[PDB]
């Protein structure tokens, strides 16, 4: 397993087969797989050094770990992009020994530099990922080179975790399972050699090929992405508010000790005692319960303020903050969620230093139909489409049809303030009753950002009490079309900053 | 001394006894509780 | 379905600890002994075994007088499940009063050897267990492939780390390994044996438990995996195990006729391409 | 018809079955369950009218 | 083969825990 | 507080303390079947580098354990490794009776040769001039590995 | 905290015998107390007789 | 005291008490039943499955 932690260095050596035994399409599969792997690894913003060595009858080095540019994602991506399949026409044999000896030469050159006795070299871990069919027909047995690799790093029983050799064969090409198993490192409780069919399965397997368990710093957005993980692992920021043994409103962790939730959950309660926030826990499946010490309600929120004018309910300024009385120990089951208009969101998007949230708004909501997700009652993740631009104008018009609740004309300027986002149109799901406050997030560069929280809607698909899982479907003839809404976080920056200026670092 | 052999496992283990004395009386007496040189004119309690 | 055993015990160390013994033998991997024969042995007037206990593959016997000369006592066993692999079993004999004075002996199946075959020479003791190869006379018989009978075998499914064309001079035997002394005419491919060249002698070892044989005088082509043992002169020694390509090279005497000359052409194309080019594909 | 189901610790799992009766009287409905590595082979039989 | 052989109808061998 | 553990069907493996390399040994794992149903299992040892198994390494032996009984399986092995190996034996049952167990243990290999101890007794009396300073000669035995 | 924990390694070639560990107050010369543990080459048994 | 050195060492003594010194050096050295004997012979036919290493 490729260990992830804040201490040390991770030298990644990606070897790609470039022989006659792999065709051009298989080489494209290998290249896109390596691109995906190098993209995912850099998402954790750790110290990583990546070296690309496409190998054939002779070993050709495309980028050097010793080179100081190995700590840049775009440079490595561009260097891998310039790989050529025809560069090895003179020699089309598979020479695994050449690649392994090139890796050994790189490692020895690094060892001579900076001094072997220095702890900086001692704390370096290695990970060699070979994408090949394994049929190495010349140059010598891989065992000699592997033993040489072990001896240079003196990989004993105690230091067995400092060298990981993988052998992943992805594509239609025939793969000898025995050879791939022999090439991969032999460890007691994990698999190091795989055979696959496409790149999505490789993404899943690579998601299993890491362990963020040793990482416990306050990083936002980072979360699992494999489909075989628990529902809480995929959305660690999901926390829940329990008034009295009931499971009413959801939330999102925005810091070590803060939670952001809708303000209409705390309608008729000022006794913060007996209120418990359920937070995911690595051990128990029901989570650990925390106590809230300060609940802040937006002063501009008043449901019945426009009652006389004809607006039965107006959900403006529907936002609240919670401060747990105890610090949440970050783990693999609970991590914050990236909020925009802050330094960490800028860092997670790999944007220039001199950025402003005016650019963040366009970067994160450029499309006229931006995909987004929110968490269901049972913990699953659903899909919606936030609509901006001219497409937003048609959205609010549908509310005017619902004159049974507000008899007035109810145009966009009156009921649907600019603070709300569309959803629920065409092939889009709608939240049930009991999902208010749940983050409406979106994924960018393998990192999750929050761009709003559920506020209200026009149809509850959980009215039928079949189960907590079954969800009704709105009939096509259902007179009010489903048209949900979510408070937009960007418009609420003036309220956010003065309440969280010290906790975070806003732009 | 005994050395039993498990079957069909094959493992063998041994035990020995070194406490089966030959005696001429199946009981014993411990008069350490009894006092000594006790007063006259009062009952003398013999404790065994 | 049944096999007859035989247990012979004696002592030549009467100076040391003496007395009785417990003969604990382990039957084969699936057999189990007959209780009737052991009962007949024990219930004799001049009984030789005084106590016994049979359970599955385990037989325990108690000999009350270990003699100085050979004294064999036999019984019978039946078979329950097939023997999944060839292996030698064990038979131990403890001393009654001091069980630490034991004697363990390995024994084999009615036709196999008592110890696992292993190629051992000085420090290296490379294993030689598995299957033994066949003498594939592909050229003599009629068959055809598109650079697949030999080039595929050398570059696609198995990876041959060495390949030579050699002449068989002398045949010999060494323990359980049949030895062939050969001389290298031309080197086709090598990885570790760099010192190999023309007019250099090499040794080929094959287990003497099967029918493979290399006739003297003939010229052969040898290809397979590189070994780990060395000869008495300090040169590498190769074991003719499975997944190894051995084929006698025709002398053109039985090839001049039209039918086999095409196969000979495919041969020469192979050897030339493999010798000149480094295992393409 | 056989289904392999994993039961979470300190929990329970419901396996639904569909039966349509085309005969009258009392008939037996039996389900056989065998646990893995726990030797438990408990199966329950009931009578449906 | 004196008796029957139940080959490849056995447990997966991956679900059997290893005690070390 | 006595606290006993049990499996009702398990593999027991007892390796010796150490074994000289290249010297043939026999492993005797025993299957214990304390269940109430007569069984049948297949036992094989996972091949690993440094061990010269019999048959190649991947072969398995069919062995049946009656109710409330035990059965041993013999595996001849000559360890040709250098320092140590980790050998694992797996027993897998049928789908009718879904039982099995796997045991992995480290087999240590001792260094070539034997242990030799040399003692040098030395009197000492600082009440005399001669004993005030003294010298210890080295060992020139050419049998040291 | 009135507790002292420590580890030490027996030499590999140690002959069988009984080792003794003592502990006394620094000020009090005769305030010692001892425990014993046997050193012996063994393999843990499977059953007791 | 356990220690590891080469092949020459000197001893410097103080004090005024008789005693006995011992230097013990342990190192590796170069390397059929003796008294009790046993032999087992097997005769019969044994049936194998997927074991016979003879092809064709
Ligand atoms: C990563 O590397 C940088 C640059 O050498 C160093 O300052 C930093 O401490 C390292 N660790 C982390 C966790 O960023
Ligand atoms: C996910 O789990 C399923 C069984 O639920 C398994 O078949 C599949 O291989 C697993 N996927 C990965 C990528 O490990
Ligand atoms: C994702 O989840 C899997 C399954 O729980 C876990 O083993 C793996 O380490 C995780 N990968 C990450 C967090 O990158
Ligand atoms: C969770 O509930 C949703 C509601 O739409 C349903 O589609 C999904 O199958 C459920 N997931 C589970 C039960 O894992
Ligand atoms: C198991 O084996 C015994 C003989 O050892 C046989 O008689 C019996 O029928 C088998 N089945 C059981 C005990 O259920
Ligand atoms: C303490 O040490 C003395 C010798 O100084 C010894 O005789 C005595 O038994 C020791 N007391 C113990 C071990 O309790
Ligand atoms: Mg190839």
């Amino acid at each position: 397993k490729i260990q992830i932690q804040r201490s040390g260095h991770l030298n990644l050596y990606l070897l790609l087969d470039c022989s006659q035994s792999v065709s051009e399409n298989d080489f494209l599969i290998f290249k896109e797989s390596a691109s995906l792997m190098v993209d995912r690894i850099f998402s954790f913003e750790i110290n990583v050094s990546v070296a690309i060595i496409t190998f054939a009858s002779e070993p050709k080095v495309l980028m050097s770990v010793l080179n100081d540019n190995s700590r840049d994602m775009t440079e490595v991506i561009s260097s891998l992009e310039n790989a050529n399949y025809k560069d090895h026409e003179n020699g089309t044999g598979t020479n695994t020994y050449a690649a392994l000896n090139s890796v050994y030469l790189m490692m020895n050159n690094q060892m001579r530099l900076l001094g072997m006795e220095t702890m900086a070299w001692q704390e370096i871990r290695h990970a060699i990922i070979l994408l090949t069919d394994g049929k190495s027909n010349m140059g010598g047995s891989p065992k000699t080179a592997v033993d040489h690799i072990r001896e240079i790093l003196n990989i004993n029983q105690k230091r067995n975790d400092y060298l990981d050799i993988y052998a992943i064969g992805v594509g239609k090409l025939d793969v000898d399972w025995r050879e791939l198993n022999e090439l991969g490192s032999k460890k007691d409780g994990e698999r190091h050699a795989f055979i696959l069919q496409d790149t999505k399965a490789l993404h899943q397997v690579f998601e299993h090929m890491l362990d963020v368990s040793k990482l416990t710093d306050t990083i936002c957005g980072v979360g699992n992405m494999s489909a075989n993980a628990s529902d809480q692992e995929r959305t660690p920021w999901h926390v829940t508010i329990k008034p009295k043994s009931q499971e009413t409103c959801r939330g999102a962790l925005i810091s070590d000790q803060w939670v952001l939730t809708a303000a209409h959950c705390f309608r008729d309660g000022n006794d913060h005692s007996l209120w418990r926030v359920n937070v995911g826990d690595p051990k128990s499946q029901w989570g650990k319960e925390f106590l809230i010490e300060k609940a802040v309600i937006s002063p501009g929120f008043d449901v019945f303020a426009k009652k006389n004018q004809g607006i039965l309910e107006f959900y403006g300024d529907d936002i609240a903050l919670l401060k747990l009385a105890q610090k949440v120990k970050m783990s693999t089951h609970a991590r914050p969620i990236c909020l925009p208009c802050t330094m960490e969101a800028n860092l997670a998007l790999r944007r220039p230093q001199g950025s402003t949230c005016r650019d963040h708004e366009n970067e994160l909501l450029n499309k006229q139909s931006v995909p987004a997700h929110f968490v269901a009652l049972n913990g699953s993740k659903l899909n919606i489409n936030l609509k901006m631009g001219v497409e937003w104008t048609s959205c609010a018009e549908v509310v005017s049809q619902e004159k049974t609740m507000f008899p007035n004309l109810t145009d966009v300027r009156e009921v649907v303030t600019d603070q709300f986002l569309c959803s629920g149109t065409q092939e889009d799901e709608s939240p049930c009753k009991g999902e208010a406050g749940g983050a409406v997030f979106l994924e960018r560069r393998f990192r999750f950002f929050q761009v709003g929280l559920v506020s209200w809607g026009l149809y509850n698909p959980c009215l039928g009490s079949a189960d907590k899982n079954s969800r009704k479907r709105a009939p096509r003839s259902k007179v009010p079309p489903p048209r949900d809404f979510h408070i937009n976080l960007f418009r609420m920056q003036p309220w956010l900053r003065q309440h969280l200026g010290d906790v975070l670092n806003f732009l | 001394a005994a050395a039993i052999i498990e079957s069909p496992g094959g493992e063998m283990e041994e035990a020995e006894l070194t406490s089966w004395y030959f005696v001429s009386s199946p009981f014993s007496l411990d008069l350490s509780k009894t006092k000594r040189h006790l007063v006259p004119g009062a009952p003398f309690l013999l404790q065994a | 379905s049944r096999v007859h055993y035989t247990v012979c015990i004696w002592r030549n160390g009467k100076v040391g600890l003496s007395g009785m013994a417990i003969a604990d033998v382990t039957l084969l991997s699936g057999f189990h002994a007959l209780r009737a024969d052991l009962e007949k042995l024990t219930s004799l007037s001049d009984r030789y075994v005084s106590h016994f206990e049979t359970e599955g593959p385990h037989v325990l016997l108690y000999f009350d007088s270990v003699p100085t000369s050979r004294e064999c006592v036999g019984f019978e066993a039946v078979q329950e499940v097939p023997v999944g692999l060839v292996q030698p079993a064990s038979a131990t004999l403890y001393d009654y009063y001091n069980p630490e004075r034991r004697c363990s002996v390995f024994y084999g199946a009615p036709s196999k050897s008592r110890l696992l075959a292993t190629l051992c020479s000085a420090e290296v003791c490379q294993c030689a267990e598995g299957k033994c190869p066949r003498q594939r006379r592909a050229l003599e018989r009629g068959l055809q492939d598109e650079d697949g009978y030999r080039m595929k075998f050398a570059c696609y499914y198995p990876r041959v780390e060495y390949g030579f064309q050699v002449k068989v001079l002398r045949e010999d035997s060494r323990a359980a390994f049949r030895l062939f002394e050969t001389k290298i005419t031309q080197v086709l491919h090598f990885t570790k044996d760099v010192k190999a060249a023309a007019n250099q002698m090499r040794n080929f070892l094959v287990r003497a438990s099967c029918r493979l044989r290399l006739e003297p005088g003939k010229e052969y082509l040898i290809m397979g995996l590189d070994g780990a043992t060395y000869d008495l002169e300090g040169h590498p020694q190769y074991l003719l195990d499975s997944n190894s390509w051995i084929e006698e090279m025709p002398s053109e005497r039985l090839c001049r006729s039209t039918r086999q000359r095409a196969a000979c052409a495919q041969l020469n194309d192979f050897l030339q391409e493999y010798g000149t080019q480094g295992c393409q594909v | 018809h056989q289904q392999t189901v994993t039961i979470p610790p300190k929990s329970s799992l419901s396996v639904p079955y569909v039966i349509v009766p085309l005969k009258t009287g009392l008939q037996e409905v039996e389900v056989k369950a065998a646990v893995y590595h726990h030797f438990i082979s408990d199966g329950v039989r009931k009578s449906l009218k | 083969a004196l008796e029957i052989l139940q080959e490849e109808d056995l447990i997966d061998e991956d679900d059997i825990p290893v005690r070390s | 507080v006595q606290l006993r553990v049990f499996r009702e069907f398990h593999l027991h493996l007892r390796l010796p303390m150490s074994v000289r390399r290249f010297e043939q040994l026999e492993l005797r794992p025993v299957l214990y079947n304390y269940l109430d149903k007569n069984l049948t299992v297949s036992v094989h040892v996972s091949p690993v580098e440094g061990l010269c198994l019999a048959g190649g390494g991947g072969l398995a032996q069919q062995v049946l354990v009656p109710a409330g009984s035990a059965r041993p399986v013999a595996f001849s092995v000559v360890p040709t490794a250098a320092a140590a190996v980790s050998l694992k034996v797996v027993a897998r049952g049928s789908f009718e009776f879904p039982v099995g167990d796997a045991v992995s243990k480290v087999l240590q290999i001792e260094k070539e040769g034997a242990i030799h101890r040399e003692e040098l007794v030395y009197e000492l009396n600082p009440l005399d001039h001669r004993g005030r300073t003294l010298e210890i000669p080295g060992n020139s035995d050419p049998n040291m590995i | 905290s009135s507790i002292f924990q420590d580890d030490f390694v027996i030499p590999d070639i140690s002959e069988p015998g009984t080792w003794k560990i003592s502990a006394r107050f620094s000020d009090g010369l005769e305030s010692n107390s001892s425990t014993q543990f046997e050193v012996k080459k063994y393999v843990l048994p499977n059953f007791e007789v | 005291l356990q220690f590891s050195l080469g092949s020459k060492i000197n001893v410097k003594v103080g004090g005024n008490s008789k005693g006995t010194l011992k230097v013990l050096r342990t190192y590796n050295v170069l390397d059929t039943c003796q008294d009790l004997q046993i032999e087992v012979t097997v005769k019969g036919h044994v049936e194998y499955t997927m074991e016979a290493n003879e092809d064709y």
